């Protein structure tokens, strides 16, 4: 195609002036030949007169005005398929992990238009997992956005790994873990850990494909990595009809990087010191995530708060898009309960009477109510003393403590540490257990004998083994 | 002295080469700087205020600033 | 006399004819000369003037290419040559900068010793791969008991030292360099951290104490001090952390370790602000540029612990961040906090309360932390976290008299707290940190008055050296406590508590 | 003692100004013609080699 | 409106009448101590004689201080 | 077309004029007529003062153009379309600036180089010729573009010489050497 | 050829642009002079905007600058006078006498700019200043080499603090001094000039023990900026060539910061840190490095500093806190309480305080003080709510010694004979260490609080125990 010479290099904002006919279309990918590899620049304005204004994806160093530029004919094309899994790729779709050129039968553009109105999630759908707490009190949905909360390295890794594992059994599906604001030291550790726990295999295919966006690559390479993983997911959905689960890391560092992209292009970064095109960018991102007729991409995203504020613009824009929140905490982990889920802070807007049937909602309300009433009682029960307990009151205490222990999964991802064989407990089977405990048909079974087991079947065994 | 958005070499080269200063500034425009969600068309001086223009691309837009030389 | 030396130098200067591309200043203001010409020129490449000023080319644009001046505006005028050296900013790297205080440019400003160089490496490079990495598990001893146990230190492991102004930030850092003297003395050069202290926008007076204190303790024969001072201009200050890390890369690549202590990124930001605002770069949070994040991120991701392939070496780091009374919600602290793995947060109150260091270890966490920790210290201070942790929350109860339970917790916490009050600039070996903490844990130190804690510490140490320096040497070199040493260690504490 | 120390520096500074004093003599003398030309021809030899 | 708590003269005084310096000699200390004592006084804590001395003295002065519009004297 | 684009500071007008008459190969003719009309503007004192001063209305700038073309013969009708385009855009503030930038474009495209050989003093014709050769040996001057050089006397070099062209210089001036000689006798 | 003609092109307040002729080649940091009825207006070139046209800052009035009026080129920075005969004369910012006794005598001159001394030149402190003020002397003493800073709000007796130090310390030491007044009122100058003439620190014959450099605030913002560079240059001359310690004093150095902020926006340099010059760090940095101890002289500055809005967690004071060695903090409350000076006991901090430099006893005593007061302040909360009789007996006694200590900071001054009317005291460093210690050891809790109120040295504390009893 058409060729032109670089006519500016201000900041990481490079303008290229082309021989007169036309300019690249907007969002297209340009390739610069230099002895610094390649530099792929993306057009985000037309200045007119056959000139462009671009953002950089690769550091801007070893450029000279007068280097010849090439126009690909469209967005940056990332590889897709099932020959790309378990391998770490940067924003241009090429290895960081140095295991040899990451190529596959087909490539697809990072920017795409979202499906039609007709082909969106138009009716309710339920995405079944193995965890009891998620499936009862916050049901994961297809095309559902569930915003993860809490810190990294207390359970966070264990939680991510688990769900990747569940999906293969459930459908035959895949996942792509996308890391935005990724630290390179941490990245090696996540890929080695992911190998050990059995979700990335050194011989052929795997499950999850890793996408890392390092901080030693410009703001655009942090921004477009989210788009880079999405394309992979979609290929399974559209042309192989498989369900996917797409993680994002911190959504603060998607916001942090986008502010720089705004401020730099000519635009004003005003939105309490962030971009004014923030809402509209999340709109593009989280409206290609949905249930089509052949498959569906679902997204788990991570919320990082700016200074412990849920009243800021960036938390706020995220909270509107999100349909459930899952809340890992450390307190839970210290009582020997893995998942780290908080059943008091486990909530969905897809937890209703008509979305999961009536039975599912009504058991969930009771399960929530027991634990809430147990907490209120517990305030003055500790202070007054444990013997100023009522007959009525100690009935609430007893039920709650049975439920608290029963939730735990000795699941396959954290199997090594406790020593206890893995569990996947399906959504229908979660609801069913909770019905017998509500009518007290296991008030002959001790409280502590609900320890580290899953469904209804599972706790038959532990009861015998405690007595024995 | 003054800087003007009518210092465009494609416009200027055609005005200078005749007594003709373009008949593409009547009921037609040609696009220049476009993106950021705001676009600049050169000409359109027969236009109405708050009018619809249809671009040959399958996108249509609403004139907001009628300025002397650009819309 | 002197004239002769100068005479020697004069002859070594001749007329130089050939020169490459050039530009002529059109207008120069505020350290921003604006040059006509320099069409073909690398991004951020070095230029040398006819008046001998140096510059970098942040702005490349066809009308004018906007040089940024490093030196004086009084030697630069209108219509002056700007020769294009043809080399992007790079500074010499070698082993010879050991025992050498250098300016941002790498030349000796103390006037002691020549620069033995082998290569020049760019101030900005790109951070290695995923495959050039290995998990962090190597300890490092700082000589403060609290830091090594509660929030351990590691190799290629960076974690903050973010704290308030003149609360002995420098003392937290200085103790570590002085402790790295221990490995240096021997001969296994894969354990030798060749320390670099980088004083950015920090005046020559302050640094003169810094050098003096090093010299007294004989520590200018491996410490390197790169200085871009308060007086020295914004390019030099902007480029001071990039120059220092690069020196460390020679050591790291040859298979070694080295350690960089940045002081302080609060001042790195200020220099970028000065540059942005004069080149009219986009505004951001707090009136500091919006693109500051990108600056810090590039520097902090090169600090990493490499594969065995790359010789089994790392660049360990410890940034020091200056806060305005403990604000961490401030735009520049906030960027660095996310990037780095861990924080140490010093507290103003502890300082006033006469506890110096005023490090507060409750509000200290390390994300990676104890994976790099000595085995010996993990056993005798697991307990130590749980004892101090309870005492804080139970110290929100204040005196009349309280429950039998509550009062006990304060007694135990307080003896431990006085133990961890130490004099500054005094490092400790592994063999003398491990015995003391065990005394606290096992309550042979928390049975003894507060006032007598300070006394107990030295006596117990001397008592162990006189009777059985065999157990100490054994402890140190094994790195761990065995049931035979743990039997003994209790026995010994008992005889000592008896006297 | 201070001024004695200062004096060794001053002595060099007197030689700095002395360079200026020979400079005056060069531009007055036909060194102004001959050495400008020594300068010119060397530039010719260097530039021919390019 | 008048407030004397945040009313200072940096350089220091010498511009008043000689007679007015003597009479108001310790007026400045009373009013300044009173504020602190007054704040404590509102919690409803039992107060010792040293504290109630200051509180009884201060209060009476403050009532002197108060004025009505258009009284030049 | 231009030999290299130049933008801004009223040179966007010069680039446009150059390319317009270049596509019609009437550039000598553009140069001749522009030189003619400029020559009579410059040597009339107030007309070369108050025409760069943009104190005129709309209607007046137009009336200026009409008076200017009495001194012009009307040799080319393009540099007269330049007067009309300036008067319509509400400026006449820079005239020799538009001119000078156009002057650079025409003779660079043609192939003529502009050097300077600043010296403190008058120099040999032998020297000019020798230097002219020194340049031809080298790649600055390869032909396809002529060589012209101007010896100037500036006391801004107070001995020695500086050769300049195509931003490549050879600098053997005595001043710079006098400065380094000072530096070392200041230790 | 250098033109000696420029014609002014735009007067927009302090900003004055000149249109120099062919060949000028402008250079920054030069001095342009314009003949005017108010003398010679000096312009310090701070930009060239290209094509022989500078944009400059004025040091004199522009309410009579005529456009078209010839502008000579002088070159470089202006040259003031230095020497030892430059003492006890009042020198203007442009270098001219406003004390009106013929010209300010010279030997040599140097310019108001100076390059900052290199690392090799720098050397450490070894002498310890003693101010004679008991709070400063125990809890944060200063040492020669230091860049002392008197942080406080307004109404905490800023001039008076600065006045006290001259009354004692200045006479005492063998060196000469420099007093520099940056942007201050016409009352304050005259107060300093009369008070020290009488005290003989200002004398009409040269070779005094102070210099006076009065630059005032009714002069354009550029003058206020370069009054400081002018006085400083006298001190460098002392230090290097004439080999004498200086006990420099500057006042108020916020007028220097605030001044740069005014001409910053107008020169085009958009504000940073919110309303402040983006060149805050480097302008400070350059200033501070000149004031130091080297191979000869030791120039130890005492700088007044103004904290705006009484809040010291604001970016303009906080940046400065770093730049200064031996901070003190002063406040409205303490001054009003009757405790002179308003220096706070825990907030007075030095980076020159070591346990060996000020000696072990001193250090241990000042630490005990820092602890006892800090317990007092923790206890304030308990005492407000809980009451004073729900304190332990150890606690009750610490309250009691802390009250004695708190009133043991109170010492009247001679220059605060506009407050108490009781002359000043001189208190020796050893006497502070010993009398504080005695309180804390519990052997000198027989002494009441009011007998530590309004005392000097030790001898005084004993004398006041007797007086109250009768």
């Amino acid at each position: 195609p058409i060729t032109g010479k670089v006519t500016a290099v201000i900041g990481a904002i490079v303008d290229v002036h082309f021989e007169q006919s036309e300019l690249p279309a907007i969002l297209n990918a340009l390739e610069i030949k230099t002895p610094q590899g390649k530099l792929v620049l993306e057009v985000a304005q037309h200045l007119g007169e056959n000139t462009v204004r671009t953002i950089a994806m690769d550091g801007t160093e070893g450029l000279v005005r007068g280097e010849k530029v090439l126009d690909t004919g469209g967005p940056i094309s990332v590889p897709v398929g099932r020959e790309t899994l378990g391998r770490i790729i940067n924003v241009i779709g090429e290895p960081i992990d140095e295991r040899g050129p990451i190529k596959s039968k087909l490539r697809k553009p990072i920017h795409a238009d979202p499906p039609s109105f007709a082909e969106q999630s138009t009716s309710a759908e339920i995405l079944e997992t193995g965890i009891k707490v998620v499936d009862l009190l916050a049901p994961y949905a297809r095309g559902g956005k569930i915003g993860l909360f809490g810190g990294a390295g207390v359970g966070k890794t264990v939680f991510i790994q688990e769900l990747i594992n569940n999906i293969a059994k459930a459908h035959g599906g895949f996942s792509v873990f996308t890391g935005v604001g990724e630290r390179t030291r941490e990245g090696n550790d996540l890929y080695r850990e992911m190998k050990e726990t059995g979700v990335i295999n050194l011989e052929g295919e795997s499950k999850v494909a890793l996408v890392f966006g390092q901080m030693n690559e410009p703001p655009g390479a942090r921004a477009r990595v989210a788009l880079t993983g999405l394309t992979i997911a979609e290929y399974f959905r559209d042309e192989e009809g498989q369900d996917v689960l797409l993680f994002i890391d911190n959504i603060f560092r998607f916001t942090q990087a986008g502010s720089e992209v705004s401020a730099l292009l000519g635009r004003i970064p005003s939105a309490v010191g962030y971009q004014p095109t923030l809402a509209t960018d999340m709109g593009l991102l989280q409206e290609r995530i949905t249930t089509t007729k052949k498959g569906s991409v679902t997204s788990v995203q991570a919320v990082y708060v700016p200074a412990d504020d849920l009243t800021d613009p960036a938390p706020a824009t995220t909270f509107a898009h999100l349909d459930a929140t899952t809340v890992l905490s450390r307190g839970i982990s210290e009582l020997g309960i893995y998942p780290a889920v908080d059943p008091l802070d486990s909530k969905s807007r897809l937890l209703d009477a008509a979305v999961v049937g009536q039975e599912h909602y009504d058991v969930a309300s009771k399960v929530q109510e027991t634990l809430q009433t147990y907490k209120s009682l517990q305030d003055i029960i500790a202070i007054l003393g444990m013997d100023e307990l009522s007959e009525q009151d100690k009935l609430t205490v007893e039920r709650a403590r049975k439920i608290q222990r029963f939730l735990s999964q000795p699941f396959a991802v954290a199997e090594v540490f406790t020593g206890i064989p893995g569990k996947l407990v399906r959504l229908k089977d979660t609801v069913a257990s909770f019905k017998a405990v509500l009518e007290g048909k296991y008030d002959n079974i001790p409280e502590h004998a609900f320890y580290m087991v899953g469904g209804i079947e599972d706790v038959v065994a532990k009861a015998e083994k405690l007595a024995a | 002295t003054k800087a003007q958005p009518t210092e465009v070499s494609s416009i200027l080269e055609e005005r200078i080469k005749g007594v003709s200063d373009e008949a593409n500034l009547n009921e037609t425009g040609r696009v220049l700087a476009v993106g950021d969600g705001i676009a600049r068309v050169f000409g359109l001086n027969n236009i109405q205020a708050e009018e619809l223009v249809e671009f040959s691309s399958g996108v249509k837009g609403m004139a907001l600033n009628l300025e002397p030389g650009q819309v | 006399e002197v004239s002769s030396i100068l005479e020697e130098r004069i002859k070594g200067v001749s007329d130089e004819a050939n020169l490459n591309e050039t530009g002529r200043v059109l207008a120069v203001g505020d350290g921003i000369a604006r040059v006509f010409g320099l069409n073909n020129i690398q991004a951020e490449e070095l230029v040398e003037f006819s008046s001998g000023v140096k510059g970098m080319a942040l702005n490349l644009e066809p009308g004018q290419v906007g040089i940024v001046l490093f030196g004086s505006d009084r030697l630069v005028k209108e219509g002056e040559l700007v020769k294009r050296t043809g080399n992007i900013v790079d500074v010499p790297v070698g082993p010879g900068l050991l025992g050498r205080v250098v300016d941002a440019l790498g030349n000796p400003i103390d006037g002691k010793g020549p620069i033995d160089a082998a290569g020049r490496s760019r101030a900005q490079v790109k951070a290695p791969g995923i495959l050039p990495r290995r998990s962090v598990h190597e300890p490092v001893q700082t000589g403060l008991k609290a830091v090594d146990a509660l929030v351990p230190i590691g190799r290629g492991q960076r974690e903050l030292i973010i704290g308030d102004r003149q609360t002995g930030k420098t003392a937290v850092a200085l103790d570590t360099i002085l402790n790295q003297k221990r490995w240096n003395n021997g001969s296994d050069e894969s354990k030798k951290l060749y320390c670099v202290y980088v004083a950015v926008g920090q005046k020559r007076s302050t640094v003169a104490q810094l050098v003096q204190t090093l010299e007294q303790h004989d520590a200018m024969k491996y410490s390197i001090i790169v200085a871009a001072t308060a007086s020295e201009a914004a390019p030099l200050q902007y480029l001071a952390p990039f120059t220092a890390a690069s020196i460390g890369e020679w050591f790291r690549d040859n298979g070694k370790h080295a350690l960089i202590v940045y002081d302080d990124l609060s001042k790195q930001a200020v220099a970028y602000r000065q540059l942005s605002l004069l080149l009219r770069r986009p505004p951001g949070r707090e009136a500091y540029p919006g693109d500051v994040f990108y600056l810090h991120s590039r520097l902090l991701e090169r600090a990493a612990k490499l594969s065995e392939k790359e010789g089994s070496g790392s660049l360990t780091a410890l940034p020091v961040i200056e806060t305005q009374g403990g604000d961490v919600s401030a735009y520049i602290p906030t960027n660095v906090i996310s990037i780095t793995d861990g924080q140490i947060f010093l507290e103003a109150e502890l300082f006033y309360k006469g506890i110096r260091p005023a490090i507060n270890v409750g509000l200290s966490v390390s994300r990676v932390g104890s994976a790099a920790q000595v085995k010996a210290l993990k056993q005798v201070a697991g307990s130590l976290k749980l004892f101090l942790a309870q005492y804080r929350e139970v110290a929100a109860f204040a005196q009349s008299d309280l429950d039998a339970s509550t009062k006990q917790t304060l007694v135990r916490g307080e003896r431990l707290t006085q133990l961890l009050k130490q004099n500054q600039y005094s490092p400790l070996a592994t063999e003398e940190q491990v015995p003391l903490i065990y005394a606290g844990v096992n309550g042979h130190l928390d049975g003894i008055e507060l006032s007598r804690i300070g006394e107990f510490e030295s006596s117990f140490l001397s008592y162990l050296k006189s009777n059985h320096n065999e157990l100490l040497t054994e402890i140190r070199e094994k790195g761990e406590l065995s049931k035979e040493l743990l039997a003994s260690l209790k026995s010994a504490t008992e005889s000592f508590v008896a006297t | 003692v201070r001024y004695e120390a200062s004096l060794r520096q001053l002595e060099q500074r007197q030689l700095a100004k002395s360079v200026i004093s020979r400079v005056q003599s060069e531009l007055g003398n036909p060194k102004f013609q001959e050495k400008v030309l020594q300068q010119s021809i060397s530039e010719i030899e260097q530039l021919l080699s390019k | 409106a008048i407030n004397v708590g945040l009313s200072v003269s940096r350089v220091g005084s010498a511009a008043q009448v000689k007679a007015l310096k003597q009479v108001a000699g310790s007026l400045k200390l009373f009013l300044a101590q009173y504020r602190e004592v007054a704040a404590f006084a509102q919690f409803g804590s039992d107060l010792d004689a040293s504290t109630k001395q200051t509180l009884v003295r201060g209060e009476r002065l403050t009532q002197l201080l108060k004025q009505n519009q258009y009284s030049p004297l | 077309p231009p030999p290299v684009r130049l933008f801004g500071v009223e040179g966007t007008y010069a680039t446009a004029l150059y390319q317009a008459a270049a596509k019609n190969s009437s550039i000598d003719a553009a140069f001749q007529s522009l030189q003619k009309v400029e020559s009579t503007v410059k040597k009339n004192p107030k007309l070369g003062h108050l025409l760069l001063n943009p104190a005129l209305s709309l209607k007046d700038r137009n009336s200026v153009i009409d008076a200017i073309v009495e001194t012009h013969k009307n040799l080319d009708g393009y540099v007269v379309n330049l007067l009309k385009v300036l008067s319509e855009n509400n400026r006449l503030g820079c005239f020799e600036k538009i001119a000078s930038d156009f002057g650079v474009l025409n003779d660079a495209h043609n192939g003529l180089l502009k050097g300077t050989v600043t010296s403190a003093e008058p120099l040999d014709p032998k020297s000019f010729k020798r230097i002219e050769k020194a340049l031809s040996a080298s790649k600055l001057v390869g032909q396809g573009k002529s060589l012209k050089l101007e010896n100037v006397v500036k006391p801004e070099i107070k001995g020695g010489l500086i050769v300049e062209l195509g931003d490549k210089t050879v600098d053997l001036s005595i001043s710079t050497k006098i400065q380094k000689l000072n530096k070392v006798l200041e230790d």
